[PDB]
RNA sequence: AGCCAGGAUGUUGGCUUAGAAGCAGCCAUCAUUUAAAGAAAGCGUAAUAGCUCACUGGUCGAGUCGGCCUGCGCGGAAGA
């Protein structure tokens, strides 16, 4: 374990409720964003935050270091956004999004659509990029991940729903 | 050379009679065709040195026109001859036996003497020494 | 591929990781190298 | 280890060969400059390149890398 040893610095002009029951933070892109308390416990006074056990509750000192991940990445929601990662690939495929309920075309009779979770904004600027807006940056990945559920691009062609981070290429007449 | 245009290497073997480098793909990207270079072009090479093998490289220009230049003869050629036996050790990757002295070091900085002319031969016996210990070669120090 | 229980070395190119308590092995470069249990 | 910023000058090296700018072999593997560096590590090309790196700087930060030796665990694990 190395990271629940180490501070984070809260960012100026961030505002926060802290001391108690329910975290709220707000910032310059993210306003009334809150989540309920958990295993873990934060130290706020100093301008740097430290993570440690909280107390009433089980086995928090190995969930420290995650617990401070969660909580930059709560910073993060409310102060800058995150990295846009999704994409559909090919001639003939392209999503469509109501901003508000997205769906894709990807050649299959399965539906294919999202109603999005609450305080979700869904965008496709463009014929090949999907962009996913919130606080929380699980719910960013994981309605990404239904997105993803359908239409994998194979090593032939790559055709399909794909990240902008790949374990995969094509290879043409490969060997053999 | 701080500006370099790094011209196709033409490198074949002694008394060969039918090379396969003067018409590869390379002088095809270099955007030339060779004629007259490999087959009697050793009449050409004693037309500049005699006794000695001398390395020639191609120098390229416009309409597609091409001229030929030397460089020094490498001291391992000089080094091949020095103990009046055929290659001296003769291939690489062999077993060593065949040492060259400090006298025989002093014989080819000779080679040196109108670069290096400050008259001091110890001097030019170690600028000789650079890579000295290549073909199986053995060194007096 | 095959189901396996040997990782062992095999190719140098190879990518190396445990996940979900099982080794995975990808290749990018050299042919047909894959492992999905280890 | 990570993140960002650096990947040359001597060098168009010499030997063998089928050719080979590190880029399958052999000689070696240093000197120089700096904010900074392998005649080369790997994929790769007809070969460079493309690069992803080796190696330093800044940063952060105190232990850590490969083996040797000695113990305990994991996956190895289908049958009525």
């Amino acid at each position: 374990s190395r990271v629940a040893k180490a501070p984070v610095v809260v960012p100026a002009g961030v505002d926060v409720k802290i001391n108690g029951q329910v975290i709220t933070i707000k910032g310059k892109n993210g306003e009334l964003t809150r989540t309920l308390n958990d295993a873990v416990e934060v130290k706020h006074a100093d301008n740097t935050l430290t993570f440690g056990p909280r107390d009433g509750y089980a086995d928090g000192w190995a969930q420290a270091g995650t617990a401070r991940a969660l909580l930059n990445s709560m910073v993060i929601g409310v102060t800058e956004g995150f990295t846009k990662k999704l994409q559909l690939v090919g001639v003939g495929y392209r999503a469509a999004v109501k901003g508000n309920v997205i769906n894709l075309s990807l050649g299959f009779s399965h539906p294919v659509d999202h109603q999005l979770p609450a305080g979700i904004t869904a965008e496709c600027p463009t014929q090949t990029e999907i962009v996913l807006k919130g606080a929380d940056k699980q719910v960013i990945g994981q309605v990404a991940a239904d997105l993803r559920a359908y239409r994998r691009p194979e090593p032939y062609k790559g055709k399909g729903v794909r990240y902008a981070d790949e374990v995969v290429r094509t290879k043409e007449a490969k060997k053999k | 050379a701080k500006k370099v245009q790094a011209y196709v290497k033409l490198q074949v073997a002694a008394g060969m009679a039918n090379p396969s480098p003067p018409v590869g793909p390379a002088l095809g990207q270099q955007g030339v065709n060779i004629m007259e270079f490999c087959k009697a072009f050793n009449a050409k090479t004693d037309s500049i040195e005699k006794g000695l093998p001398i390395p020639v490289v191609i120098t390229v220009y416009a309409d597609r026109s091409f001229t030929f230049v030397t460089k020094t003869p490498p001291a391992a050629v000089l080094l091949k001859k020095a103990a009046g036996i055929k290659s001296g050790s003769g291939k690489p990757n062999k077993d060593k036996v065949g040492k060259i002295s400090r006298a025989q070091l002093q014989e080819i900085a000779q080679t040196k003497a109108a670069d290096m002319t400050g008259a001091d031969i110890e001097a030019m016996t170690r600028s000789i020494e650079g890579t000295a210990r290549s073909m199986g070669l053995v060194v007096e120090d | 591929m095959k189901v396996r229980a040997s990782v062992k070395k095999l190719c140098r190119n190879c990518k190396i990781v445990k996940r979900d308590g099982v080794i995975r092995v990808i290749c990018s470069a050299e042919p047909k190298h894959k492992q999905r249990q280890g």
